[PDB]
């Protein structure tokens, strides 16, 4: 198409850190998921922390959400948000997991994924027999599991639909936390999510995450 | 870092930050069976990454009164997944275990564990006379046995809780004879074991003969002061390696 | 690729990186 | 050689994606599992650390989702609305011979949102004309419209046939009824090398001065009139603006726009009402 | 070389056909006019076996019976209607301003029918729009039409001027009168590898879960409006899309439907009338 | 060992002996202007030593109940030493940094702080309307801002405190993607960030423009029994690097 | 003719068992002639069905 | 044979199989 301006030269480009030159860039980095998300909590940083603390049960549950990138809670990270510019995504996910009780605080968690057909785990027993990690609390902080692309078709609808919808992420005590005296028997863990390297996204679409009235 | 650890097993995978290496029992690796000292003529089914994986066992509560705890193997997995459904399909089955035993505490915790595998722990009868021990008390599942100081019961078919003998007449002094780890909460917050298959023949009927028992005694008990946590659980992961199964049939209902 | 017109704004999308 | 940049340009094959390599079971001091997120950096770890995977070739490429596909494509930045008038002295007037609109990205928040993952943005654009004359009488008449762009500084129409409509020096685009959908493109125009999509600065030190991303570039207006003199049969005309970027680099990812927009040029979100609060789409469990 | 294949491709040649070869009397152990159907394969017997053939050199060519041949024309798959209104506030409404239409290719029997023929295809598909706007007063007015897909799970318009109708991601085409009928190519889009013409399986394992192809890939919504405003003048406007495949593939063959279609997505057969059972059409005599 | 960081900016050296590694912000490190980036042409002047160093800005308690804080840069800096007067007596500056920010606490304390550089930090208003911040809200100096929960005040020119939305209507569990790190107070006593100079020009106005916002937000509060020290200092240290300056002139004043 | 979605990559054909790629192909199988068609008939499996008796 | 769009799938009726 012709240019309105016929012998304009545009501003030099300068070299500006950052450049972005692809959308899964930014899905490669972890962003909190706001797990928490009761009716208390979705107006406060408290959404993105979930409560641990000395259980008198054993492998009692500590959280559940879908995998499904643009479900909630997943919906408002960066890579859910971004996915919901697209109607298809494809690819592995990585769910990160920061624990922020103290240096003297001792935990296992078993944290699972449970793929379509049974819906969530009833128990941690029912949670194992998926994908699962058994997280150690130490000196590293930080743990990931890895949701493997595990589904029937080459990719599924970023919007819910139950031919394809990727499953649950549960969380579990595995043993309990821990603490000696002096140290609160209570801490808050922090979830992220990224995508892998397998990590795509395909027909680009309006977003339902946002809207305008006037 | 020697302190660290990750296994692996099909889609599970399991950490430690605080382990004390790992033992891999007699020294040899688990492996499929040879076609040298095979004997059952059929194809066997390896169901591989299915079966080859860890499974979490009910989670026991070590306290201050705590005399110990066991479990039979295959007989822990027996209901676990597509293991357990293969060994009540075939008639033969053989694997080796990856076993790790998680207990977690604090810098001010005490406490010591002995965490054991032995190869055909025979066990004794807690009553007199030559009453064997029933078939249904050393296959408690997934549950494993609870060890009870001073236990009343008028079962004569019930098993020794005399952890001291080693439920079997020999001293528990010596139960570092068999492949074993200590969980010493001072020092580490896990054991592994990696057990190659044990046997006199080259594969066994899973549900009537457990090659190895997992046995697990505190020798130094918990003590913690007030404010810690007064009773710590211990976790048992067990994977299967290297499973195979034969002569497939109807299941097995007990 | 035929460029019709003499500014480089002119041309269609560019090539992906 | 350039036919195989352009045989995967066609397939869209340009960004491929690893494949993912068989694994198997690990009992090691390694442990890709773990990390310290304290870092700042996302951990390293792919599906072949933490599951026993298969070969994968995988077939996924990334071309539509790199910034050329996902700001590249047309949307809508303006509605310019004016009502002709059959009086000769009314249909000389704004809002009814003619209309002004002060250029922007910020007025529609389905192309705002998009831009604004970015700090920064370059692109020439190009821009499509949709132009939709309601027919208030029996007859359309004749419908012949010019839009003008006046750059900064450039004199703004205050009439219809106005001086300033001669466009000596300023670039018009005449649109009749039935002509295909006016095209054409703006290069990149800033006097900055990059557009800012925010600006943490003012045009001054006082307590008057303007803040944000309308300090930092006056885009010009676009007028539009019907060069049409006063006809019997008035007509609702709506010009629709669409907007392509080409030629795109974008810097310094953001958080998309959580909440409803409030105002042009400013991250602004409190709405006016007193009993409603500011609106996410995190749904309550 | 390639000439050669556009020179068959012009004339139609591509598919050649055996000639017939000459025979003669035959006195045989051999009898080829014997088989045995239970096999489940067709007999392998031609002419030349049964009777005394001439040399004939076969002029006939397959052609016009390929799959790109069959599957590659234009048929309707919707029409799609709105009635407009002078009044301001119900040319807003939906049937009214604008309309939707969930995507599918099952609710013209003549294009359901023929892709039916086949378990799973894949193909390009190449959508043409024929708008006829019926004028119901004295005047057409000025006819702007929006044709907008929304993808699955992007937000459906439910307002003429609501904000999706931006198109800031969405694909729209747009047309006014006298402009050719508005084309353009969906690439093969399912989420698996073909798409299923029948899905022996459900969404869920409940009484009250879906069953067939609709299952299997939702296709999204055309939505179209008209983009002018209220106008004196009412339109009964009706957009036809037409759809053509393109490199097309197709496995599984299956039997005609026999009897009428009942509902989309379905293979229900038995009619609502108490009567009139299924109809096929085999005559009796 | 990984643990320890020393910094030596000028005759300022800083340590650390629990960090987390540090960020250098989008990979670019730090560095003067080139010729084919510069417009002005006045040769610059680089002031080196005297103003690449590191300044520390007024320390902040965190406690129970604190909400977050936030610096502009370069306005944090404008009255720290020939940094300062150099912004004050140019038309034009660049300049990189390298942030410090320190938190020591106990082995027994718990709590999470996100540190994150944000280029071109737009705020939002705290009150309805098109009403902008005000300069002097955005230009606090050293003591930057801290947030208050329910804070009233009529000022319509105040800026948002809702540091959940990042005081600018984006979510803050998206925060990441800004150039950041954590402080968790089991792991790290500091975070370090290495910003290069960004923006859509190769110098700018220091006093109207502000390129980069640290952001300090508890995630996780604060958390410590009885007997430990019940708030605990934020101390942030920022030493401008390759920092430039041209178009002398006399003295701002405001 | 131009494409709605400008970078979009189909799905991998994966190979499917049974690809037709011409209608003859199909005229090339065996079906049953409905050779018996009598009013009795039309509505069964005996259609397809032609009597032989002594 | 010419192809005037970016894509494969905007190109006419493939070739006979
Ligand atoms: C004169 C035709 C319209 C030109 C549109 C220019 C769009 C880019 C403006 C960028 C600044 C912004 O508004 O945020
Ligand atoms: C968005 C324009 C219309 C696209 C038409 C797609 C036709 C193929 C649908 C196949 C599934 C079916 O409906 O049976």
């Amino acid at each position: 198409s012709p240019s309105a301006f016929p012998y304009f030269h545009p501003t030099k480009e300068i070299f500006i850190p950052g450049q972005v030159r692809n959308l899964i860039e930014m899905c490669q980095v972890d962003t909190l998921i706001p797990v928490n998300n009761t009716q208390e909590n979705v107006r406060s940083v408290n959404m993105y922390t979930v409560d641990l603390r000395t259980q008198v049960d054993l492998a009692k549950e500590v959280f559940s959400i879908p995998v499904d990138i643009a479900s909630q809670p997943l919906a408002t990270t960066l890579i859910g948000e971004l996915a919901s510019y697209y109607t298809h995504w494809t690819g592995s996910l990585r769910f990160s997991f920061m624990f922020c009780g103290s240096a003297s605080s001792t935990l296992k968690l078993l944290i699972a994924y449970t793929p379509p057909g049974v819906g969530k785990p009833k128990s941690r027993r029912e949670a194992m027999l998926g994908t699962h990690l058994v997280w150690d609390v130490g000196l590293q902080s930080t743990a990931s599991l890895v949701v493997p692309w595990v589904s029937a078709s080459h990719f599924r609808f970023t919007t819910p639909d139950t031919y394809s919808s990727a499953g649950y992420i549960t969380c579990w005590y595995q043993t309990n936390f821990v603490v000696p005296d002096s140290t609160p028997d209570n801490a808050k863990m922090v979830c992220m999510v990224s995508a892998c390297k397998d990590f795509c996204l395909r027909l680009a679409r309006d977003t339902n995450l946002h809207t305008q009235e006037g | 870092s020697d302190r660290l650890i990750q296994i692996t097993r099909g889609d599970s995978t399991i950490t430690s930050q605080d382990t004390a290496n790992a033992v891999v029992a007699y020294g040899v690796w688990p492996s499929y069976l040879t076609p040298d000292d095979a004997t059952a003529i059929d194809k066997p089914t390896q169901p591989d990454t299915s079966s080859n994986r860890f499974y979490t066992l009910d989670s026991r509560s070590w306290t201050s009164a705590s005399s110990g705890w066991w479990w039979k193997l295959p007989d822990a997995l027996k209901n676990m997944g597509i293991f357990g459904e293969n060994m009540f399909y075939h008639f033969l089955g053989r694997s080796g275990y990856t076993i790790h035993v998680q207990c977690n505490s604090s810098k001010f915790h005490q406490g010591l564990l002995i965490v054991a595998a032995i190869p055909e722990h025979q066990l004794a009868s807690a009553t007199s006379g030559n009453v064997s021990v029933g078939y249904n008390h050393t296959h408690p599942g997934e549950q494993g046995r609870e060890v009870v100081p001073s236990r009343t019961s008028s079962d004569n078919k019930r098993p020794s809780d005399d952890s001291w003998l080693n439920f079997d007449g020999t001293l528990l002094g010596n139960l570092p004879i068999y492949p074993h780890q200590y969980i010493n909460l001072r020092t580490n917050n896990s054991a592994t074991l990696i057990l190659p298959y044990v046997n006199a023949v080259p594969m066994d009927s899973m549900l009537r003969h457990n090659n190895w028992s997992l046995v697990i005694i505190p020798i130094c008990p918990l003590q913690v002061q007030p404010g810690g946590t007064q009773s710590i659980p211990i976790t048992v992961s067990i994977s299967p390696m290297f499973s195979e199964f034969s002569g497939p049939r109807s299941k097995v209902v007990f | 690729n035929i460029n019709y017109f003499k500014d480089a704004a002119s041309s269609g999308a560019s090539r992906l990186d | 050689n350039p036919v195989e940049n352009y045989i995967d340009s066609v397939l869209n094959e340009v960004l491929v994606v690893p494949n993912i390599q068989p694994s198997t079971s690990v009992s090691s001091h390694a442990a890709p599992a773990l990390d310290a997120a304290e870092t700042g950096h996302t951990s390293s770890v792919q599906p072949e650390d933490m599951i026993e995977t298969r070969y994968v070739i995988t077939d996924q490429t990334r071309d539509e989702t790199s910034i050329e596909s996902f700001l590249g494509r047309s949307g809508c930045i303006a509605m310019i609305e004016f009502n002709t008038s059959s009086d000769k002295t009314e249909h000389d007037k704004i809002g009814k011979g003619f209309k002004t609109w002060k250029v922007s990205l910020q007025e529609m928040a389905q192309i705002r949102r998009k831009y604004e993952l970015f700090t920064y943005t370059r692109f020439d654009s190009e821009i499509t004309i949709v132009t939709a004359a309601a027919a208030q009488g029996n007859d359309s008449g004749h419908i012949v419209l010019q839009f003008m762009y006046v750059p900064p500084g450039a004199p703004v129409p205050e009439k219809r046939d106005d001086y300033t409509w001669q466009s000596g020096t300023n670039a018009s685009v005449f649109w009749q009824e039935g002509q295909p959908y006016p095209r054409f493109t703006i290069p990149f125009m800033s006097i900055a090398s990059a557009y800012y999509m925010f600006y943490d600065g003012y045009d001054g030190d006082s307590a008057a001065s303007k803040y944000g991303s309308v300090v930092t570039n006056d885009m010009g207006t676009i007028c539009v009139r019907i060069v049409t003199s006063n006809q019997k049969h008035d007509s609702n005309i709506v010009c629709r603006i669409y907007h392509k970027a080409k030629h795109i680099k974008a810097w310094c990812p953001r958080p998309p726009r959580a909440v409803a927009y409030q105002h042009t040029h400013s991250t602004n979100y409190i709405p006016s009402n007193g009993e409603a609060t500011t609106q996410i789409k995190t749904r309550p469990d």
